[PDB]
């Protein structure tokens, strides 16, 4: 619903408040992920 | 196990994570709870 983790804590109940916590903690983990293998790949062809 | 009689449209307000007069300034419930929360209708047994 949201993307600030204190509006949503604000904004709605414990159970539901943890749902939203762990979409948007799993969503940035994931895109952090990409980066990291993104720049693993290049290091390489610069290494060569 | 506690037990007690309320007014009886604060039923819904005993939930864990949830405000009001009744569950903010007399009784209030841990955010991760377990236990099971029962209730019935003493009209009879108790108006007078």
């Amino acid at each position: 619903i949201s993307s600030v983790l204190n509006d949503i804590f604000s904004r709605l109940d414990p159970p539901e408040a943890e749902v939203q916590i762990d979409r948007l903690i799993t969503g940035r983990l994931q895109s952090l992920q990409t980066y990291v293998t993104q720049q693993l790949i290049r290091a390489a062809e610069i290494r060569a | 196990a506690d037990s007690f009689v309320i007014r009886g449209d604060e039923v819904r307000q005993i939930a864990p994570g949830q405000t009001g007069n009744i569950a903010d300034y007399n009784y209030k419930l841990p955010d991760d709870f377990t236990g099971c929360v029962i209730a019935w209708n003493s009209n009879k047994l108790d108006s007078k």
